[PDB]
C-alpha cells in the first residue's frame, strides 16, 4: 500500500554490499584455486548461486515485508559484482600463481 | 610461464593497487568539497514547491475527501484566478580526465615489462594495447603491462568503495507541464469501501505490549 | 623469520643467473669457475691424456633433486689408440663420484644422452662400439627395463668423413643395433 | 550507563520532537563535562538540544553556557543566532529579537527560522489574530513546511475556526498518507464541525486510521461515537441507519477485547467492567 | 549474536594461510618441473571451506533489513512527539515559573 | 617485414663486449639463464669472456633507472593528501549543515 523509501534503499544497500563482499571473496578464492579460462566463469555464477540461496535463507518466510520482490536476491549486481570479481581473481591469481 | 621477481610485485603491482584505490577515494572528498553553489531565488524556490504540492495532490489527492479535491483542482486549473493559468512569468569529462591522465603517467613511469598475467585469454589482436611498453610479438596476450593493470584496478574497485564509504526548472514551460497533465485527472476515493474492509477481519490487539 | 628479527655455502639465487661451468682442456685439465666472478672453485686431472684426444661431456644428474648428488660423465677418446674412457664426477665439488664407471673394452664410436631416467633420476647414455653393441649407462634393472620397452624409438646415426659415409641404426631390444639407413 | 547509550537517548530524543525537557537537560548536563570528549562533532547538535531544553525547564545558568560554547566554534553562524533570539524571547526580551531577526532575513532572504520566530512571538504575545496571518502569509511563500501545516492547525483549532483547520489537515494528509494521526485529527476536526455532511468523513476517517494502525483506540473510539451519532440523526435514513448500528456493534466487539486483554494483563485490576456497561447502551 | 566479525575474521585468516600453501606449492611445482601440476586437495579444501565460512558470516555482518510498509514504523508514535514543532516553541509557560523560577 | 637489403652492417653499439675483445675466438657457449629474457654467453678462444645478453631487453625484471623515491613519495602524497582531505570535507560539511 504505502512503501517507505528509506527502508527499501536499506535493503538494497544490504544486497549490495553482500554482493560486492562475495564477489571480491570469490575472485580471491578463484585466484588461490588458479581456476582460469572457463573454469573462473563458471565458479563466478556458482557463487552467485551461493549467495542467492545464502540470501533466501537470510529473508526466509515472510520475506514480502523485506522485499516487493524477489528478483534483486538473484539478479542484483550481477555486472558490478562481475567487475570486482575479476579484478580480485586476477589479483590473487598473479601474486598466489605467477611469482 | 614466465618468470618473474619479486620486486616487481613489491614496486609495480601493488604500488598501482595503492594508488588506484587512494586517487578515487581523493577524487570522492574532491568532488564533495566542490560540490555545488547555485543561484537561490525565493521565487524560484516558491514555484518548486507550489509544483511539487500539484504533483502530490494529482498523485495522492485521492485521500482526502472528494469536495475538498474539486477545490483545490479547480483553483489550480481554473482559466481565470487559477494559478496556473493566470499568473505569468518574466522569464562526467572533468570527472573522467584525472583518470585518463593518471593512466598516461602509469604508462609512461612503468613501461619496459611485464607486470601480471590476467587468468582468462584474450585475443592477440589486443597485443599492442595490454603490452605498450614489450617488443616481444610472440608473448602470450594474457600478460599484461602496468596500464592495463592499473585500468583494471580502476574499474573493480568501483563497487569496493561502496563498502568502505557510506553509499527548479523553466517555470513559464514548467506551469503547462503540470496543467495539462492535472487537466486530466479525476478523483477516485479509496475510504468509499474502507468500513467493509475493516469489518472483514478484527483488529490485531496481540503485540500491543 | 622470527628468529630473523667459499663452495659449501654456494646456493643458487633466484634468477638463477649464477651457474657452475664446468671446463674440459685439452691437457686433461677440468675446472669449475662460478659463473658470477670467475674464481675456479675446484679443479682435477686426468692423467695420461693425448693432446688430440675427442672429449664429450655429458650432464647427467642436476641439483634439483636433493638428496641424490648432482653428476656429470666425461667421454675421452684417444685418438691413437682408440682407448675410449669414461669419467664420472661431482660438478658441484669435482670429486669422483664413488659410483664406478663400465670399462669400455671396444673404442667407443659414438654417444647419445637419453631423457629417460633411471630411478636415480639419472639420464641414461648411450655408447656405441665399434662392433656397434651399445652400451648403457646406469645399466640397471630399470633402464633395462626401459630400454627393453623403448627400444625401437632410439637411433644412432655416425658420418664416418674419410670416406664420406652416413650410417644409421636402430637399436634392438637386447642393446644389440641392426643397420637401418 | 555508557555514553555509548546516553548519546542514542539523546538522538531518539531528537528525531522524535519530544519536549520532556527535565530529562533531556539530566542527560545533557552530563554530556557537557563527562563525556565530552568520546564524541567529537556531535557535541554541537547535542548543544543546540540541551539549550532549547534547558530553556523550557527555566534554567539560564545552561543555556548561555551552551550557547557561547556555539558562538565560539561557530563564529556568525545563523542557527547560533537563532538560539540567542530564542534566549532572548525566553527572557521576556521581545525587543531585540525582531531587531536580530530583520538582520537574519536581510543577509540570507530565504531563511526560515526566522520567519518562523517571527510568529513564535506573536503566539507568545497572543496575537493570534496576528500570529495566523503571518504564518498563512509564510505558508503562500514557502508550501510544503509540513511542521507549520501543522501549527496552522493547532491556531485554528484553538481559535474554534474549525472550518480552515481542516484545509489544513488535508494539505497535511495528501504529504503523509500513512500517518494514521493526521488520520485521527481530521476526523476529529469533521466530527467537531458540522453534522451529517462531516459526520460522514468523520466516520471513514476514524476507521480508516483503525485500518493503518490496528492499535489505535482513540480511533476505535472516534469510529462507536461517530456511528453512533449518525444512527441518533433525525435526516439519517434507515440504510445508513442499520449500516451505523451495525458498525457500532462491530467497534463494541472489539472494545471490549482490547480491554479485556488488558484486564487479563494485569491479574490485579478488572477494565472489562468498566467500559462493557457503556457499550450496551 | 556479534560474534559473527571473529568468525570472517577467522575464515579470511584461514583464506590467506591457504592463499600462503598454494604459493609454496606452485614455488615448489616450478622449481622441481613436474608435469603434473595438481594443487593439493588438502589446501582446496581449506580454501573452499574458508570461502563458505567467510561468504556465510558477511551475509550476517550485513545488516538486517527493514519493512516495506510505512505503516509499520509509525505504530508506536504517539500525538504527544508530533504536535510539538521544535521551530515555534514558545518559553512563556508555566515551567519557567514553576521549575527554577 | 623489411625489403630484402643484402648489405648486412656491422655497427658497433650491437657487440655485446665493448672492448673485452676475445683473441682468437673458438666457441661461443649459450645457457638459458633461468629467466626467459637473459641467455648466460661464454665465448672461449684465447680469453674468456663470461655475460648476459637480453635480446629482448629484459622484459621480466624491473627496471634499473626505477626511481623508489619517487613511488615512495608519491604513495605518501596520496596517503596524506586523503588523510587532510578527509578532514576537510568533514569540517566542511560540518560548516554547511550549521551554516
Amino acid at each position: 500500500p504505502f512503501i517507505s523509501e528509506a527502508a527499501v534503499r536499506g535493503n538494497a544497500a544490504v544486497l549490495d554490499y553482500c554482493r560486492t563482499s562475495v564477489s571480491a571473496l570469490s575472485g580471491a578464492t578463484a585466484g588461490i584455486l588458479g581456476l582460469t579460462g572457463l573454469y573462473g566463469f563458471i565458479f563466478y555464477l556458482l557463487a552467485s548461486v551461493l549467495l542467492s540461496l545464502l540470501l533466501i535463507l537470510k529473508a526466509g518466510r515472510r520475506w514480502n515485508k523485506y522485499f516487493k520482490s524477489r528478483r534483486p536476491l538473484f539478479t542484483g549486481g550481477l555486472i558490478g559484482g562481475l567487475f570486482t570479481y575479476v579484478l580480485f581473481w586476477t589479483f590473487l591469481y598473479g601474486m598466489v600463481h605467477v611469482y | 610461464e614466465l618468470l618473474l621477481d619479486s620486486n616487481i610485485r613489491l614496486w609495480v603491482v601493488l604500488p598501482i593497487v595503492i594508488i588506484t584505490f587512494f586517487v578515487g577515494m581523493i577524487r570522492h572528498y574532491v568532488s564533495i568539497l566542490l560540490q555545488s553553489d547555485k543561484k537561490l531565488t525565493q521565487e524560484q524556490v516558491s514555484d518548486s514547491q507550489v509544483l511539487i504540492r500539484s504533483r502530490v495532490l494529482r498523485e495522492n489527492g485521492k485521500y482526502i475527501p472528494k469536495q475538498s479535491f474539486l477545490t483545490r483542482k479547480y483553483y489550480f486549473n481554473n482559466p481565470e484566478d487559477g494559478f496556473f493559468k493566470k499568473t505569468k512569468r518574466k522569464v562526467n569529462v572533468t570527472n573522467v580526465l584525472p583518470m585518463i591522465l593518471i593512466g598516461g603517467w602509469i604508462n609512461m613511469t612503468f613501461s619496459g615489462f611485464v607486470t601480471t598475467k590476467v587468468p582468462f585469454p584474450l585475443t592477440l589482436r589486443f597485443k599492442p594495447m595490454l603490452q605498450q611498453g614489450i617488443e616481444l610479438l610472440t608473448l602470450d596476450a594474457s600478460w599484461v603491462s602496468s596500464a592495463s593493470w592499473y585500468f583494471l584496478n580502476v574499474f573493480g574497485l568501483r563497487s569496493i568503495y561502496s563498502l568502505i564509504l557510506g553509499q527548479p526548472a523553466d517555470t513559464n514551460k514548467a506551469f503547462k507541464t503540470e496543467w495539462e497533465a492535472l487537466e486530466l485527472t479525476d478523483h477516485q476515493w479509496a475510504l468509499d469501501d474502507v468500513e467493509e474492509e475493516l469489518m472483514a477481519k478484527d483488529l490485531h490487539f496481540e503485540g500491543m505490549f | 623469520w622470527t628468529s630473523h628479527l667459499n663452495i659449501d655455502t654456494l646456493a643458487r639465487d633466484e634468477f638463477n643467473l649464477q651457474k657452475m661451468m664446468v671446463m674440459v682442456t685439452a691437457s686433461g685439465k677440468l675446472f669449475g669457475i662460478e659463473s658470477s666472478s670467475g674464481t675456479i672453485l675446484w679443479k682435477q686431472y686426468l692423467p695420461n691424456v693425448k693432446p688430440d684426444s675427442s672429449f664429450k661431456l655429458m650432464v647427467q644428474r642436476t641439483t634439483a633433486h636433493f638428496p641424490h648428488p648432482p653428476q656429470c660423465t666425461l667421454l675421452v677418446k684417444d685418438k691413437e689408440s682408440g682407448m675410449s674412457s669414461l669419467y664420472v664426477f661431482n660438478p658441484i665439488f669435482g670429486k669422483w663420484s664413488q659410483v664406478a664407471p663400465p670399462v669400455l673394452k671396444r673404442p667407443i664410436l659414438q654417444s647419445l644422452l637419453l631423457p629417460v631416467m633411471d630411478q636415480d633420476y639419472a639420464k641414461v647414455l648411450l655408447l656405441i662400439d665399434d662392433e656397434y653393441k651399445v652400451t648403457a649407462f646406469p645399466a640397471t634393472r630399470n633402464v633395462l627395463r626401459q630400454l627393453h620397452e623403448l627400444a625401437p624409438s632410439i637411433f644412432f646415426y655416425l658420418v664416418d668423413a674419410e670416406q664420406g659415409r652416413l650410417c644409421g641404426y636402430r637399436l634392438r631390444k637386447d642393446l644389440t643395433t641392426e643397420l637401418s639407413w | 550507563v555508557t555514553w555509548e547509550e546516553m548519546r542514542d537517548k539523546m538522538r531518539k530524543w531528537r528525531e522524535e520532537n519530544s519536549r520532556n525537557s527535565e530529562q533531556i537537560v539530566e542527560v545533557g548536563e552530563e554530556l557537557i563535562n563527562e563525556y565530552a570528549s568520546k564524541l567529537g562533532d556531535d557535541i554541537w547538535i547535542i548543544y543546540e538540544q540541551v539549550m532549547i531544553a534547558a530553556l523550557d525547564y527555566g534554567r539560564d545558568d545552561l543555556a548561555l553556557f551552551c550557547l557561547q560554547e556555539l558562538r565560539r566554534q561557530f563564529p556568525g553562524s545563523h542557527r547560533v543566532k537563532r538560539l540567542t533570539g530564542m534566549r532572548f524571547e525566553a527572557m521576556e526580551r521581545y525587543d531585540d529579537a525582531i531587531q536580530l531577526y530583520d538582520r537574519i532575513l536581510q543577509e540570507d532572504p530565504t531563511n526560515t527560522a526566522a520567519r518562523k520566530r517571527k510568529i513564535a512571538i506573536r503566539k507568545a504575545q497572543g496575537k493570534n489574530v496576528e500570529a495566523i496571518r503571518e504564518l498563512n502569509e509564510y505558508l503562500e511563500q514557502f508550501v510544503g513546511d509540513q511542521e507549520a501545516w501543522h501549527e496552522l492547525a493547532e491556531l485554528y483549532i484553538n481559535e474554534h475556526d474549525y472550518a480552515k483547520a481542516a484545509f489544513c489537515l488535508e494539505e497535511l494528509m495528501m504529504t503523509n498518507p500513512h500517518n494514521h494521526l493526521y488520520c485521527q485529527q481530521y476526523a476529529e476536526v469533521k466530527y467537531t464541525q458540522g453534522g451529517l455532511e462531516n459526520l460522514e468523513l468523520s466516520r471513514k476517517y476514524f476507521a480508516q486510521a483503525l485500518k493503518l494502525n490496528n492499535r489505535n483506540m482513540r480511533a476505535l473510539f472516534g469510529l462507536y461515537m461517530s456511528a453512533s451519532h449518525i444512527a441518533s440523526n433525525p435526516k439519517a435514513s434507515a440504510k445508513t441507519k442499520k449500516d451505523n448500528m451495525k458498525y457500532a456493534s462491530w467497534a463494541a466487539s472489539q472494545i471490549n477485547r482490547a480491554y479485556q486483554f488488558a484486564g487479563r494483563s494485569k491479574k490485579e485490576t478488572k477494565y472489562s467492567l468498566k467500559a462493557v456497561e457503556d457499550m450496551l447502551e | 549474536p556479534s560474534l559473527w566479525k571473529g568468525l570472517v575474521g577467522i575464515g579470511l585468516f584461514a583464506l590467506a594461510h591457504a592463499a600462503f600453501s598454494a604459493a609454496q606449492h606452485r614455488s615448489y611445482m616450478r622449481l622441481t618441473e613436474k608435469e603434473d601440476e595438481s594443487l593439493p586437495i588438502d589446501i582446496v579444501l581449506q580454501t573452499l571451506l574458508a570461502f563458505a565460512v567467510t561468504c556465510y558470516g558477511i551475509v550476517h555482518i550485513a545488516g538486517e533489513f527493514k519493512d516495506m510498509d510505512a505503516t509499520s514504523e509509525l505504530k508506536n508514535k504517539t500525538f504527544d512527539t508530533l504536535r510539538n514543532h521544535p521551530s515555534f516553541y514558545v518559553f512563556n509557560h508555566r515551567g519557567r515559573v514553576l521549575f527554577r523560577p | 617485414l623489411i625489403p630484402y637489403s643484402p648489405d648486412v652492417q656491422i655497427h658497433a653499439e650491437r657487440f655485446i663486449n665493448y672492448n673485452q675483445t676475445v683473441s682468437r675466438m673458438r666457441g661461443i657457449y649459450t645457457a638459458p639463464s633461468g629467466l626467459e629474457s637473459t641467455c648466460l654467453v661464454v665465448a672461449y678462444g684465447l680469453d674468456i669472456y663470461q655475460t648476459r645478453v637480453y635480446p629482448s631487453k629484459q622484459f621480466d625484471v624491473l627496471k634499473d633507472d626505477y626511481d623508489y623515491v619517487l613511488i615512495s613519495s608519491v604513495l605518501f602524497g596520496l596517503v596524506f593528501a586523503t588523510m587532510i582531505t578527509k578532514r576537510l570535507a568533514q569540517v566542511k560539511l560540518l560548516n554547511r549543515a550549521w551554516r
